[PDB]
């Protein structure tokens, strides 16, 4: 879905 | 590059009481200087140099 | 220390300015004192004083002297020989009080084959002698106050016989400490000693010191550094050896009330 | 399969985020992230076998 | 955990000092660096530090597309003195200097590849005669793949080799190569030779190149026309930039300071002297 | 938290009075403006205010982007007492005057840069014969980079300078450069010198412009065509414009109300009259 | 990553919204938002070291 | 009218006597040797503005009837934290008649104009031997 | 340390050798990676390694050369310095693989009265310069292995105009470091200076560096050694004077693969 | 995923 950094 | 708005100042180095040797030594002698960035050191926009070229 | 920490090898840092030494013999602080501002409860003027800090609170060289076989001895005042040194003169000279402790560091160097012995010698309320024998307290405030190129010292007495245009000046003899008492006891002011084989230094830190807590720094001097070579220079058998002697001194904690114009003394 | 990151925003008009999806199967054909580590330089600069302390002598 | 585009240390105030503390003295027979900062020598006030080194990480020093190679190729006919024009190029980052310098402040490296090839055509006849839109096939023909002799012969079917038919005045090409040595990195130096002399040999036998390692380290690009040629003559000119994308490097060294000269680390007398008058006591 | 786009206050109904209140007298002198409203001095009706300021931000104030030069570049054959035309420009706004005066409302700025640049060439000579498709290379050059003397040189390898490979005939190429100058803000006036003229130097020797600060503030932009040269030539021009995105401005100002007349705040002889003759009691 | 916001409609045919995202690392790279904040004129207007009552004598 | 950006350090810099502004522009023309000075129109505020706008800046009016001073609290204000003093000027004062000077029916009055600045919160960096600028 | 210790005062021991100094200026591990055995995880040719450990990882001494006023410097290469040292030059030309690190210490004492100081530095690749300027990259096998005598530095580029038998020969121009980079940047590879008032030797311990886990040996040198007179020799006021330089080297954590014959090289 | 202004 998203991996968020 | 050498600019004035954002010049840098004065380094210089000098005798502050002299050097003394007894006999049987040379008289004179090199001292060597090295330069380095402290931690708090940073460069930006990248360029390219004058210090190589390829004329032909 | 197990670390290297050496009572020889010392780093003072005052402002922008650092003194690095590697053959010292500890530092001397005056009477135990260390600088200090004026407190509150001994304060006396009231204005609000001005405090320059690392503007003032710094190092000055001073010119360098050189000491020969035939070298009888040097002395200064302070703050007199700080008196054109960058802003803490220009501090001293816009107003009428001022009050300053100072480190004293002297430079010396050598060889180990080279021998002497400087008797560094801080003095409270450093008073000469007059060079003449018709006038007591004579001595004019232009040659009380050389400035940064101090004064010597000489090993013997010699009056001014010139009575219609008197010379005016001090003439202090080495043996009697230029003021009457015998250099042999000048031990008892704060003090250290160059001795060649040993140390290639003096440091000391000296309180401001005076009967009030400020007064005049232009009429009147609170310390004398006096220099004198208790062992004389020697260097393998040349008859003519010479070294050179650097003072370094600064300012600490100085505060100055009273401020007007500038004062433009006459020095000359 | 989108990675969300923040920019370091320089001049101002909250995080500002941005938004990127890798379109091939091979890593080399991927941009790249600049989201680079740091490292301290004394491998080069301290390279001694005894540690050193800047307030001590460097020979003992 | 710190990273590139994190703020530098804030400096700390600091006041008089007069201890048995001498950062400022210091040895560098020991080979060290002494790591001081401004407040072991100076007095200083607190400053809260917002520069960072982000532009100066290793990616940010080489994200840049740079120049390596210039291929000329015409489409022309091919006559029994002369043949059409196709360009053959080995692939190196030697031919130009700028990125070979920059490379070379290290002495290994890794990264992936990243080719950008810009195309440029012109006519060189006065025949007011034209050309139609020219199609360009950039061939890489790795080391053992056989090189073309012709611009139309069997080598140009690409069934394995990887190649790209560029569009004129379409966009610039561009293609990804993964980190692809033999080797775990890249060595922009190698001190010694791809063959040992032996004694029972003789001396041409046992000879090779101080400081060459595989003779055709990564191949060749072979670039043509695919159109069939015109009445009037057209050149092109393929402008290879490389990118070095995903990069480590291992080992500094002092950069180049006198002008290159060839694909080892020679030099050519005339060219030593770097360095300009200036004196000693002089600001 | 009022935001540019949000309705400016209502009008609020008032009726007749007779008080020691007094909004009408004021007194200029305090250096403050009378901050009056309608139903200060005349009896007002309820109004539910609707308009806004937000097209009048500085953001959509700015928010165009405007010419701040045309670059000339031709393709021609290089010949003993001619080169081929590239063309070098240093990167200001002050060469246009439109934009120049937006800015010069206020004293500081911040803002990132878009450079937008329209390209368009065409033919100067009669004969019918032709020319391809040109490639164009923008070649930012900052202060200090080596500054290219011919079309072909070394300096338009580009390793680490910023390049933009434009091909003819396409969208115009637009980059973004981050807010870059070396103060917190950029200056659009600087009331000094860039050296201290001293007394124990000569007057030459501490000479500088009035008002002007980096001499090359932000380098150079350096434009040629890629293409080698057809018989027929070409001439381009690329004409740049400038949007300054993420603004922020301090210090408002006067604007000009002359002619400029240089990079300074100078002014001609002729041009000092804006004013046209209108009489006292003539509406 | 994706940033929705409202549009002010002005001629009209709920909230009509639209959608944003980044695609760059670089804030430098962004769109204007021309989501802005106003300010009152007083730094320039009304300078004066003692507040201005309207009503009263700006003179006392 | 031969060039810009040339009045020179001296000319730029008066020191206390400050300058004056003109009704007239009049250029120098002595290309030989360049008077290198300032020549600021009242009307256009001496840079190409026009003086009724002024009011945009920091102000107050000295109108003799309501007042005998004016007062300005200056920050310190540059796009840099701290800069050169010697080679850069943060802030000009500019005094112009907006009504003219007038007593009874005297033909020629005068009145004084005197000046009093006080610096506040300044802090220096950088110490090192004295600056000697060349002002004449 | 209270009990003695000191970082001028070392003993080094490798298998039957032992190494003591008392004028040390403490020693270099370079890029901080002590030397190590090849890792599993990082292993490539899968036979059974050969690892001689104390009959090859010992101290040996190279023949000693001579400073001068005149010198410009030394170079060796690594391992071709090592090639005829015991058993390390067996197990070396035995197998078509070997890695190794090593121990690096420059001897050089003399006297309080002498002065001058030699920059001792291991440089990764140490590819240096022809002699040719019709022809790149033509420096002979014999010529860039010279074994333990090393070879040395140029103050002058002289290039070999003999085209019918070119000396194909190295000619490392010293302010050039010997490869057109210049000398005062060498500092960036691991080194020590031997400072004659300072210390009396030098000493770096090198890992094995390579863009390979395991290489040929004989066809690939790993390290240089340059040693380059920083500040000249100079001793009381003699016009000749001579101190001798010598280099003992020790192989650490070496291993081979690939056992067959012995080369049999061509050196000359 | 997403922010709502
Ligand atoms: C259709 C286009 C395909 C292009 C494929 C290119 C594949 C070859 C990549 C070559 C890698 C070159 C790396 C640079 C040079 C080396 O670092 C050094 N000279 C030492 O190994
Ligand atoms: C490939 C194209 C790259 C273009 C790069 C341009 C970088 C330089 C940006 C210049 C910034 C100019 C800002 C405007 C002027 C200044 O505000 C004032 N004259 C005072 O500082
Ligand atoms: C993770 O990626 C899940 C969300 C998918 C978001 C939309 C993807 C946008 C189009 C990508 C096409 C695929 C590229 C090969
Ligand atoms: C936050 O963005 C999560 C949702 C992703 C939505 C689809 C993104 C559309 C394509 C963006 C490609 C990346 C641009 C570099």
């Amino acid at each position: 879905g998203s991996s968020s950094t | 590059i050498d600019d004035s708005f954002t010049e840098g100042g004065y380094i210089s180095v000098f005798y502050q009481t002299r050097i003394v040797v007894p006999l049987s030594t040379p008289r004179e002698m090199d001292i060597l200087g090295f330069v380095s960035a402290c931690n708090d050191f940073s460069v930006r926009l990248l360029r390219d140099t004058t210090h190589i070229e390829q004329k032909a | 220390e197990a670390c290297g920490y050496s009572d020889r090898v010392l780093q003072l840092t005052l402002g922008n300015s650092t003194i690095t030494t590697q053959e010292a013999a500890n530092s001397v602080v005056a009477y135990g004192r260390w600088p200090e501002y004026l407190r509150d409860s001994e304060a006396n003027p009231v204005d609000q004083p001005t405090e320059p800090d690392v503007a003032a609170c710094r190092f000055y060289t001073l010119d360098t002297v050189s000491w020969t076989k035939e070298s009888r001895g040097w002395w200064w005042k302070l703050p007199d020989a700080l008196r054109d040194m960058g802003l803490f003169g220009q501090n001293m000279y816009y107003h009428y009080l001022g009050r300053s402790g100072y480190t004293v560091h002297v430079q010396c160097n050598a060889s180990k084959f080279h021998q002497g012995a400087l008797g560094v010698f801080a003095v409270p309320e450093m008073c000469l002698a007059g060079d003449s024998n018709t006038t007591t307290m004579h001595t004019s405030y232009q040659n009380a106050n050389p400035g940064e190129k101090g004064g010597t010292f000489t090993g013997t007495f010699t009056p001014d016989n010139n009575q219609t245009s008197p010379a005016r000046r001090f003439c202090p003899v080495d043996y009697l400490l230029g003021n009457g008492t015998l250099l042999g006891n000048a031990f008892v002011f704060p003090h250290q000693i160059i001795n060649l084989r040993t140390n290639n230094c003096a440091t000391l830190v000296l309180p401001y010191v005076n009967s009030l807590s400020i007064d005049s720094m232009v009429k009147h001097n609170n310390w004398g550094i006096a220099i004198l070579p208790l062992a004389p220079l020697n260097f393998a058998s040349e008859s003519s050896p010479e070294i050179p002697i650097t003072l370094t001194i600064a300012p600490m904690c100085c505060e100055f009330n009273g401020l007007r114009n500038i004062t433009l003394p006459r020095l000359q | 399969g989108a990675q969300v990151s923040s920019q370091k925003v320089g001049a101002h008009e909250s995080t500002i985020n941005y938004t990127t999806i890798n379109y091939y199967r091979d890593s080399a054909s991927n941009a790249a992230s600049k989201q680079d580590f740091s490292q301290d330089p004394s491998k080069f600069t301290e390279p001694i076998k005894d540690v050193l302390i800047k307030t001590a002598p460097m020979l003992n | 955990a710190a990273t590139s585009r994190d703020a530098l240390p804030n400096t700390e105030a600091s006041g008089p000092t007069h201890s048995k503390e001498i950062p400022a003295l210091t040895a560098v027979e020991t080979g060290a660096t002494n790591p001081l900062v401004p407040s072991d020598t100076v007095q200083t006030r607190h400053v809260v530090q917002h520069r960072s080194r982000s532009e100066s990480s290793i990616e940010s020093f080489f994200a840049r597309g740079a120049c390596v190679t210039i291929m000329t190729v015409d489409n022309s006919a091919s006559t029994t003195n002369k043949d059409k024009l196709f360009a053959v190029w080995k692939i190196t980052y030697k031919d130009t200097v700028q990125l070979r310098r920059k490379l070379e402040f290290f002495t290994y490296s890794r990264f992936d590849m990243e080719l950008t090839f810009v195309v440029t055509a012109n006519f060189t006849e006065t025949n007011n005669g034209h050309a139609l839109n020219q199609v360009y096939q950039i061939m890489y023909i790795p080391p053992g793949a056989p090189v073309p002799e012709k611009w139309d012969d069997y080598t140009w079917q690409t069934s394995s080799n990887p190649s790209i038919f560029y569009t004129y005045g379409t966009a610039p090409a561009r293609i990804s190569v993964p980190y692809v040595g033999i080797s775990n990195a890249y060595s922009h130096f190698y001190d010694g030779f791809s063959k040992v002399p032996l004694k029972d040999q003789s001396a041409a036998l046992g000879d090779s190149l101080y400081g060459a390692a595989s003779l055709n380290d990564f191949g060749i690009l072979a670039v043509r026309v695919v159109n069939d040629h015109n009445p009037t003559k057209v050149t092109s000119k393929i402008r290879v930039y490389l990118k070095p994308k995903h990069i480590r490097v291992w080992c500094p060294r002092p950069p180049r300071a006198v002008a290159y000269y060839g694909p080892g680390v020679d030099y050519k007398d005339g060219t030593l002297t770097p360095l300009s008058t200036k004196d000693l006591t002089t600001y």
